[PDB]
């Protein structure tokens, strides 16, 4: 029915923002702003689904943002993606348990050694 | 208990005065102390130490004593090192008798002090001791000498970057073996073995192969004399590090040659062509318009500009561009090369710091003490571009042959973690370079994105191999 | 104004077959240009790295599209037998 569509976005809003699901949500989300033809993510429409997507959520999202801008001037790959949430969720304020020699991207770690001296 | 009273109680003493016997050079005051202190149990650490020590820091005075002069100079910093490394390699089986812990310690200071120095500082990396090395082969082989190159031999091995000096080797040896100018073969041969005991086997058959193309084009020139002064080298384009020439227009007196051979190749082999290389091609030619005869030798580029003032006189620059075509750079370095000769010259000092543009012319005076003169000589800037290209090469073989490492170990062990394939990569290629973390790190994005490597759902760091 | 007469010419060339040598036999683009899954995607960092790879027959082929045939066959398409790496 056209209320039961209606009062469909409190409660899936609810229920989507609980974890395991919401892990679900962010990876198709790569596939469904992605076109066919391309492997790689445009950097503006990635700009675009991070400010969208992860609002509020991750902690340094402004200061991230505004990375990748004047430096990374290249598309954004499938990996970086999907371990992006996993260091959202492990970071911590002072972001000394970092390690530079882990299971990160190279993107992640020259950000984190970027984002270092400005705290 | 007089070993203890006597040598013991003194040993602090003994320490000071082993350092002013370094100082000084006392072959038998060091041997006397080394065989009063070998009594002491557990007594030669300090002695080791301060000797590695005092090794290391006469290595660096020594480098640092020729700085300036040694980054263009390969032969004076091999003979640096290599009179230091015999004064203590003497020493040490003089006086320490050979020990296993005084010429570990040798080893140990000079791996130390032959990586890093004042030059390699200079240079900002690593790679420039190879490269040296390289060309003081290059200098000794191309034109009683059998201990040079043993010393060189010794040395090399206390490199840690030895893919450097492979790939300027074969380079140097494929420049000495495309222009006959070399000292003898025995000399190349022993050469040979020597790296066969001391690199792969896969290495020393490169240079095989570049040898047996040099005697298919030997027998190749035979038969093309005996089936007939034209000489020609025929080499495989996938054995060779020689790039394509560019743009350039056949002289018309050199065309008469160039119908007739292709065609014999057509002939002989089907299914193949010959692309000419004009950098690496040189000749003679004879003028008898001056006051005395004269020959001159030059390159393709040189000869094909004088070709055109036969039947001309004074030309431009934006002429001997749209009929010659040389690219500007090329032209302009083969023009100042004539210009330092004064063969075609408006009287300027400056002829090396000259500015050229197209505006202008053959100087007929031109006299000279020998008969037969070699105007040929390498261009100003090239060997930099060259050292350069041949570097951001390595580096990407280098990359390339991580890439592969790591796919090929990720094919024996389905599942790996990471920090068991870091430590298998490192292990793996450590006969030839230490690769760093993230140039390791590089790759596994790369293979991952390539669709070879996969990271399990339940383990962010344990990757496993797809189809 | 003057003569000039050549006594003798040196000169290098490079052999290389000709089927193979003007385009790539796994893909019709041209071996200097970029191979077919390179330029539908050319904004990441494996669309710097697509160069020429060399064999022992001399066979030249794009380093991306040996890579890929490498993966489930072990021959060299034209000749038939083992490739191995020479040169990139
Ligand atoms: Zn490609
Ligand atoms: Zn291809
Ligand atoms: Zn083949």
């Amino acid at each position: 029915s056209i209320e039961k569509l209606k009062a469909q976005i409190p409660k899936m809003e609810q229920e989507l923002k609980e974890p395991g699901r919401f892990k679900d949500f962010y990876q198709f989300t790569f596939n469904f702003a992605k076109n066919p033809g391309q492997k790689g993510l445009d950097l503006e429409m990635a700009i675009a689904y991070w400010n969208l997507v992860l609002n509020g959520r991750f902690k340094f999202l402004d200061l991230w943002n505004k990375f990748l801008l004047e430096h990374h001037k290249r598309s954004i790959p499938k990996d970086t993606w999907n371990l992006l949430l996993d260091f959202s969720t492990m970071i911590a304020d002072d972001m000394s348990n970092y390690d530079e020699e882990g299971a990160w991207p190279v993107l992640i770690d020259d950000f984190v050694e970027f984002a270092r001296p400005q705290i | 208990k007089c070993e203890q009273v006597l040598i013991e109680k003194h040993l602090e003493i003994f320490h000071t005065e082993f350092q002013n016997l370094l100082d000084a050079d006392k072959n038998e005051d060091l041997g006397r102390m080394y065989n009063l202190v070998s009594r002491i149990q557990d007594g030669l650490g300090e002695l080791k130490k301060l000797l590695e020590t005092h090794i290391h820091n006469q290595g660096l005075a020594a480098i640092e004593k020729c700085g300036e002069a040694a980054l263009n100079d390969p032969k004076m910093y091999v003979q640096t090192v290599l009179d230091v490394h015999k004064k203590y390699n003497a020493l040490v089986m003089s006086a320490f008798n050979n020990d296993a812990g005084f010429v570990a310690a040798l080893d140990k200071a000079c791996g130390r002090f032959i990586n890093n120095n004042a030059v390699t500082k200079m240079a900002q990396s690593s790679s420039k001791s190879p490269e040296l090395l390289a060309r003081y082969c290059d200098s000794l082989l191309k034109k009683e000498l059998e201990d040079t190159l043993n010393q060189v031999m010794v040395v090399f091995k206390y490199i840690e970057d030895k893919d450097v000096f492979q790939k300027f080797y074969a380079k140097m040896l494929a420049k000495r073996l495309v222009h006959q100018n070399s000292a003898s073969d025995d000399a190349e041969a022993s050469m040979i073995s020597k790296l066969k005991q001391a690199c792969g086997f896969e290495y020393t058959s490169k240079l095989q192969r570049m040898f047996q193309d040099i005697g298919v084009s030997k027998d190749l020139n035979e038969q093309f004399k005996k089936h007939l002064d034209f000489s020609i080298q025929v080499l495989s384009s996938g054995s060779w590090p020689f790039q394509q020439s560019c743009t350039f227009a056949l002289p018309s007196e050199l065309e008469r040659s160039y119908q007739r051979f292709t065609a014999f190749y057509a002939s002989r082999h089907s299914g193949r062509k010959l692309t000419w290389l004009y950098q690496l091609s040189k000749g003679e030619l004879v003028t008898n318009c001056f006051k005395n005869r004269y020959t001159l030798q030059a390159s393709t580029f040189q000869m094909a500009i004088l070709l055109q003032y036969n039947t001309e006189d004074a030309y431009t620059v934006q002429q001997l561009t749209d009929s010659t075509q040389i690219k500007m750079d090329i032209l302009a370095q083969v023009l100042q090369i004539l210009l330092k000769s004064k063969l075609l010259v408006d009287e300027n000092a400056n002829v090396d710091e000259v500015e050229l543009k197209p505006d202008t012319k053959l100087y007929l005076g031109y006299k000279n003490k020998k008969l037969r003169v070699n105007i040929n000589v390498p261009m100003k800037t090239e060997q930099k571009q060259e050292q350069e290209t041949t570097h951001k090469n390595i580096e990407e073989d280098r990359k390339l042959l991580i890439q592969a490492a790591i796919v090929r170990i990720m094919k024996m062990r389905k599942v790996l973690k990471h920090q068991q394939l870091l430590g298998e990569v490192l292990t793996q290629l450590s006969s030839r370079f230490k690769p760093r973390v993230p140039v390791i790190k590089k790759c596994i994005d790369i293979l991952i994105e390539k669709e070879y490597l996969e990271r399990v759902d339940g383990e962010k760091d344990t990757y496993s191999y797809l189809a | 104004k003057k003569r000039f007469e050549v006594k003798k010419w040196n000169a290098v060339a490079l052999w290389a077959w000709d089927i193979v040598v003007d385009n790539c036999a796994i893909c019709r683009n041209h071996i200097m240009d970029l191979c077919i899954e390179c330029q539908a995607n050319q904004a990441s960092a494996t669309s710097e790295e697509c160069t020429v790879a060399w064999g022992v027959c001399n066979h030249a082929f794009h380093f991306h599209c040996i890579s890929r045939w490498l993966k489930t066959r072990q021959v060299c398409p034209l000749d038939n037998r083992e490739w191995e790496f020479q040169k990139y």
